[PDB]
């Protein structure tokens, strides 16, 4: 039964006041694209920044296994885009959000499937 | 100059015709920087201004295009020049990258290893190094031609670049092999580039331009490389970001480039023409293997 949860110890690091991962790989793009959360090029808009996924995704980073069955990656060969205001710590927003499966925005920040 | 508002800047074709003898690179902007957008790194800045002078060229780029990345890691555990191909490059190119330590990458597939153990079946439309060994940089002793990767990098596009497929090799001032110069001469056009962003550095990417398997031109490499360090000697560049703002028309014309079959015997110069004006390339369409391989002891 035991796992390692490297998702909880690094939110609790963060929360503990731990200096967020590093050299996460920000790419140089319009700024004028979909806003769409992971994209096949880089999307981000004018309140976003794009980033490589892999860099940006906590079981690439730390040399770990992904949490599910097949051992899938969501971010790697793709690019996220990350709200400004959130860009000092890519690991931890794509960790702590979710995109919303309709749209494809980050809920919460972009998505307006609810208003 | 008008040049900060390029990727970069081209070496001469006057400067490639000299038979200069090899001196010391001495840059006049030596130690300075260029000012990156903020939070933007070298490695992405550079990637991005050489794909943005590839543009200029006449690179095929056909359907379900083979790319492959030599030295694509980094200190920091991370692949930003494959980042920055992965974006140039047309959706559903097949990219592979490589280096000696491990790293995450989001190409297709990665190879961890050093470069000589890496074999592919298939054949590639472009090859990207960025491997540099920074012992070379000994200013004490002669700077003569480098073998290690640079043979291993000979061979591999001797035997593995697709007829009309295209190169960018980087070197320095003592980062260089003169067969590596020569075989510049086996394609349609060839040149040594210098990013605007690392115009500091004696850095260049040496470029072949449509692959011809055969010398176009019968290029002297250590000749070549002094005219390269005269080029460079005698023409300070600017260092500049400028380019780096503008991202509008970055990705790569996606061309349909054909893709045929042929055995040496009917490459005819009618061939050859089509080649030279990154109309046609040549080579099997099977399926992308690639292996490193192991070397097993106690
Ligand atoms: N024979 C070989 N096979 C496979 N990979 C090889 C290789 N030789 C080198 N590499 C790899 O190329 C990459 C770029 S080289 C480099 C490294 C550190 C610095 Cl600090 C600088 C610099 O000064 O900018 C440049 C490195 O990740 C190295 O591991
Ligand atoms: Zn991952
Ligand atoms: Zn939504």
């Amino acid at each position: 039964a035991f796992a390692v949860d490297a998702a909880k110890a690094y939110k609790d690091y963060l929360a503990s006041g731990g200096q967020p991962i590093t050299n996460c790989v920000k790419m140089l793009c319009t700024h004028t694209g979909t806003g769409q959360a992971i994209t096949v090029t880089p999307e981000a808009n004018m309140d976003q920044e794009s980033f490589g996924g892999a860099s940006c995704c906590l079981y690439c980073r730390c040399h770990i296994d992904h949490p599910n069955p097949k051992g899938f990656c969501d971010l790697k060969g793709k690019y996220v885009q990350i709200p400004t205001t959130c860009a000092n710590d890519p690991v931890g927003f794509t960790l702590k959000n979710t995109v919303c499966t309709v749209c494809g925005m980050w809920k919460g920040y972009g998505c307006s499937c609810d208003q | 100059s008008s040049q900060a508002w390029q990727p970069g800047v081209a070496m001469p074709n006057l400067y490639k015709m000299q038979r200069m003898l090899l001196e010391k690179c001495d840059l006049q902007n030596y130690g300075d920087s260029a000012t990156l957008p903020k939070g933007i790194m070298m490695n992405v800045a550079k990637y991005t201004q050489l794909c943005q002078y590839l543009n200029t060229l006449t690179l095929a780029v056909p359907y379900n295009m083979r790319v492959i990345h030599f030295g694509a890691g980094s200190d920091k555990g991370v692949a930003p020049g494959t980042a920055v191909l992965r974006q140039w490059l047309p959706t559903g190119t097949l990219l592979v990258d490589s280096d000696l330590n491990d790293f995450v990458s989001d190409a297709d597939s990665t190879l961890i290893g050093d470069c000589a153990t890496v074999h592919t079946a298939n054949k590639w439309d472009l090859i990207i190094s960025d491997m540099y060994d920074p012992k070379t940089k000994n200013v004490t002793k002669e700077n003569d031609s480098k073998e290690g990767f640079f043979t291993y990098i000979c061979g591999f596009i001797q035997q593995k670049l697709a007829l009309g497929g295209s190169v960018a090799i980087k070197i320095t001032e003592h980062s260089w092999n003169a067969d590596l110069y020569k075989l510049m001469g086996h394609f349609a056009w060839w040149t040594a580039f210098v990013t605007n962003v690392n115009a500091s550095s004696s850095e260049a990417f040496l470029i072949g331009c449509n692959y011809l398997g055969k010398p176009r031109e019968q290029i002297d490499g250590y000749v070549m490389h002094a005219n390269y360090i005269f080029w460079r000697n005698t023409n300070p560049i600017q260092l500049s970001s400028y380019s780096l703002f503008d991202m509008s028309k970055f990705p790569l014309k996606l061309r349909g480039t054909a893709v045929m079959s042929l055995k040496e015997g009917q490459i005819n110069d009618m061939i050859l023409s089509l080649l030279s004006k990154g109309r046609l390339i040549i080579r099997e369409n099977n399926r992308v293997v690639i292996s490193s391989d192991v070397l097993v002891n106690n």
